[PDB]
């Protein structure tokens, strides 16, 4: 089965550089193509870069010509892109995708890796109660910096009627969120309903017993 | 055999080698095709016709070294049936460039860009074919 | 460059609908379009290639055609998991590009919110500040409106929105909107009130609490 698992995201400074990796399994990197493909936050899909190592082509986009560089090891089966001297204009979604060869369609692509490119600096989130027939229920997860945060409820036992909501740019620079769940009014008190805030970028893992 | 006595002494004198300096114009006309940039649609066209054209030709050629020598005597030895069935990639890769796109989603097929690199190697193995 | 423009940005169709998005390439790439879809926060996948190869596995709804430099995927009975932005692309000169996309939504039947309350809690109230957030649950449409009153008084400036993506089985939304006080004015005060306008209310319904 065709599986590709990017790894190497994240937060960096301008002018710094990151590595991102695509591990490739259910195909050879060595004869087909691989593709790097971004999406800013909010935006749509740019093409960035390809290599097929057959052929000893790659090529790239311009926004990027000069400052990344794709390659693969045929031999981990992996692909990699190289970048540096980033900018707050490459902050997207990194995908890794395949095609058969170059002048086919992409036809698979990863869940990608999140570059987030600034100055400024992780901080791990605050967590608060949103304490409550059907009763309602949350978390709100606040002040945090870079995105994204991992809400869980009972470590993902609980999954019906959650909703997480997209975070929201503060005006301080952080962004908060909130995450709630429905559920039977009878089963507060008996029932434990637990939030499992997850901030990778900051190592920190919050939990919070909500209750009325 | 009843015109496979006036057509294979027809493919001789002196069709011998205009079929072949035509497959050397062939190769050549492709290098100008693509060595000159941002030609028009117009000189596109152009040019292109001139590829079909140098194609059809090495179509008929074929169905002349078969209907003239027959489809078996022709068809045994293999060797031949290679350069046949290399005109014939390439005059479908051609037909499709030049002519009948875009008609092409219907063929269903991926891999055009492929296709045609391969279809233009393949004119030039032609020649390699030729000892 | 290549450009593929692609309309409408996004459209809103029933169940059953058949709906059509184009995409105009502007010049000829022969038949090398594909289209592809893309849910909220995923990678996008492969539906169609060669313009109008449907790729296996998808379901067969869908499908895709080429007139020219003019592509067409069509959604010929859009079911409520289609909601997603569909890309076409051009793979045939480079760079590759993307077409900006058309945001697919599925219209249902009107369906009023559920509205929650929460007060701020003592843990953040012990920190300088005061978050109170107005629930909005599984809705449709999804315009609506929420003001705060803070003892009548009519909030602005002070609140934020999200809203959630639509639901892929139900069709709907849900919003929360967060006033965000100094603990010194949440102190102020005693009536914290979220009004929340929506098709489906008849009038204005508020969730309120003292404290
Ligand atoms: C199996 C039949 C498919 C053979 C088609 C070969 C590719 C045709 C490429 C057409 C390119 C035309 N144009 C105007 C974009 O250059
Ligand atoms: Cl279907
Ligand atoms: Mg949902």
């Amino acid at each position: 089965e065709v599986q590709l698992v990017e790894s190497g995201g994240g937060l960096v400074q301008p002018g710094g550089s990151l590595r991102l990796s695509c591990a490739a399994s259910g195909f050879n990197v060595s004869s087909s193509s691989i593709h790097w493909v971004r999406q800013a936050p909010g935006k749509g899909l740019e093409w960035v870069a390809s290599i097929s190592s057959y052929y000893g082509y790659t090529s790239y986009a311009d926004s990027v010509k000069g400052r990344f560089t794709i390659s693969a090891d045929t031999s981990k089966n992996t692909a990699y892109l190289q970048m540096n001297s980033l900018r707050a204009e490459d902050t997207a979604v990194y995908y890794c995708a395949r095609s058969y060869s170059w002048s086919y369609a992409i036809d698979y692509w990863g869940q990608g890796t999140l570059v987030t490119v600034s100055s400024a600096s992780t901080k791990g989130p605050s967590v608060f109660p949103l304490a409550p027939g059907t009763a309602a229920l949350g978390c709100l997860v606040k002040d945090y910096f870079p995105e994204p945060v991992t809400v869980s409820w009972n470590s993902g036992a609980l999954t019906s009627g959650v909703h997480t909501f997209p975070a929201v740019l503060q005006s301080s620079g952080l962004y908060s969120l909130s995450s709630v769940v429905t559920v039977p009014s009878s089963s507060l008190g008996t029932q434990t309903y637990i939030c499992n805030v997850n901030h990778k970028p900051s190592n920190t893992k919050v939990d919070k017993k909500v209750e009325p | 055999r009843v015109q496979f006595r006036v057509r294979a002494v027809i493919d001789h004198l002196g069709m011998r080698v205009f079929g072949v300096f035509l497959i050397f114009l062939d190769i050549i006309l492709m290098i100008i095709d693509l060595s000159l940039p941002g030609k028009s649609e117009s000189s596109q066209s152009f040019y292109d016709g001139m590829a079909l054209a140098l194609s059809c030709y090495f179509m008929l050629d074929l169905g002349l070294r078969i209907f003239a020598y027959g489809p078996k005597n022709f068809f045994t030895n293999p060797w031949e049936v290679a350069d046949g069935l290399i005109i014939v990639v390439t005059f479908v890769v051609t037909i499709f460039y030049t002519v009948l796109d875009e008609y092409v989603q219907e063929t269903g097929a991926d891999g055009l860009g492929e296709l045609v690199v391969l279809a233009r190697l393949l004119r030039v193995v032609r020649l390699a074919r030729i000892f | 460059d290549i450009q593929m423009t692609q309309s409408p940005s996004s459209l809103s169709a029933s169940v059953g609908d058949r709906v059509t998005i184009t995409c105009r390439a502007s010049q000829s790439v022969s038949s090398a379009v594909a289209w592809y879809q893309q849910k909220p926060g995923k990678a996008p996948k492969l539906l169609i290639y060669s313009a109008s190869s449907l790729y296996s596995g998808v379901p067969s709804r869908f499908s895709g055609s080429g007139s020219g430099t003019d592509f067409t995927l069509t959604i010929s009975s859009l079911q409520p998991e289609d909601f997603a932005t569909y890309y076409c692309q051009q793979y045939f000169y480079w760079p590759i590009t993307f077409g900006q996309g058309t945001k697919v939504e599925i219209k249902r039947t009107v369906a009023a919110p559920s509205v929650f309350i929460f007060p701020p809690s003592d843990e953040q109230l012990k920190s300088g500040t005061a978050s109170v957030v107005c629930l909005l649950n599984n809705f449709y449409p999804r315009e609506a409106k929420v003001q705060w009153k803070v003892d009548n008084a009519l909030q602005a400036g002070n609140s934020q929105e999200s809203v959630t993506e639509q639901d892929s089985k139900d069709s709907t939304y849900s919003l929360s909107s967060t006033l965000t006080l100094s603990k010194a004015d949440y102190e102020k005060h005693k009536v914290y009130a979220c009004e929340v306008t929506h098709q489906g209310l008849s009038s204005p319904v508020t969730k309120s609490f003292n404290r």
